[PDB]
Formats: structure tokens, C-alpha cells, sequence
């Protein structure tokens, strides 16, 4: 087993598990960031408010959407994260 | 790289 | 732990297993890094097989140029392979 490869393909798939439901299929809008946030990585959060931060410092060309690039730049800060913990 | 730019842009941020 | 969090959770581990074996124990030397795309990735590692060819990924991996791959660089690391593997989900 590789399970960095395995990784590396729930990275993938669980952004379309979202992005695909409203507008661009290949974005995620705030509602579908929402879904994504709540039911995949909920040791990561909240209010509408705190959606809202978070929304637009993900979306860091500003069209109001998280494309799969800015959500791979998420994913890497919240690696870093939790790889700053094991540090200590 | 752009992408290292922006992680560290973000990390900034959150 | 949720798909994602387990994922984010063998990122972080998958890096250690490897920069701790020598030197700093938080970054990969060439070694290092070698050992880990050839076990840790080998659907990915093709053309990389080449010495001088592993030597230039490795140089465009270091982008503070301080001759290992920290944590940040093997992050976008993972991502420019994400991104690559996801063109083909998109088509
Ligand atoms: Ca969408
Ligand atoms: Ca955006
Ligand atoms: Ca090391
Ligand atoms: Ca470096």
C-alpha cells in the first residue's frame, strides 16, 4: 500500500464530492465550501460569519469561488498546521 | 513557485 | 478521523517517516527525498528515475534555495501533483 497515494486521491475526489452541485462544476462556491468544511474536515472548525473569513481568504483571486488550485493551497496551510504541532 | 508564494500568502492569513 | 483529515494526517507523517533520518530531522536531503518519491509515490516517479532528471525536480522543489525540501516545499510538492492528477478528473 501507498498511503500517500491514497492521499493524494481523496485530495482530489472530495473537492468534486462538492464543487458539482451549484454554478461552475469545477469550483466551489460558499455554500458548497460550507458542505465541504462541515462534513470532511470538521476538526478544522462556527458561524455563517466565520464561513465568511474563512471564504474569502481561501478565494484569493477574488471571484468568489475556491478553485481546485487555492483549495490545494488550503489543504497545504492546514498541513502545515498540523505539522507544526507534531514539531512542537 | 507561484504556489509556494501563495501558501505562504494564506498561512499568513488563517 | 473523516477521509480528508486522514489524508492531511499521512501527509504530515509520510514526511517525517523520511526528514528524520538524517541530519535535520525536519527536512529532506537528497537522500531522503529519493526514498520517499520511489516508495511513497511510484505511480508518480517516471522520468524522474534519472539522476540528473531527480536532481532538477529536486531543485525546483527548494525554492528557498537551502539545498533540502521542507515541509512547505513537499506541500506544493503534493499539490502540483494533485493538480496534475486532476486535469484528467476534469477532462
Ligand atoms: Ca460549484
Ligand atoms: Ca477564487
Ligand atoms: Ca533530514
Ligand atoms: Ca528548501
Amino acid at each position: 500500500a501507498c498511503p500517500l497515494e491514497k492521499a493524494l486521491d481523496v485530495m482530489v475526489s472530495t473537492f468534486h464530492k462538492y464543487s458539482g452541485k451549484e454554478g461552475d462544476k469545477f469550483k466551489l462556491n460558499k455554500s458548497e465550501l460550507k458542505e465541504l468544511l462541515t462534513r470532511e474536515l470538521p476538526s478544522f472548525l462556527t458561524d455563517e460569519a466565520a464561513f465568511q473569513k474563512l471564504m474569502s481568504n481561501l478565494d484569493s483571486n477574488r471571484d468568489n469561488e475556491v478553485d481546485f488550485q487555492e483549495y490545494c493551497v488550503f489543504l497545504s496551510c492546514i498541513a502545515m498546521m498540523c505539522n507544526e504541532f507534531f514539531e512542537g | 513557485d507561484a504556489m509556494n508564494r501563495e501558501v505562504s500568502s494564506l498561512k499568513n492569513k488563517l
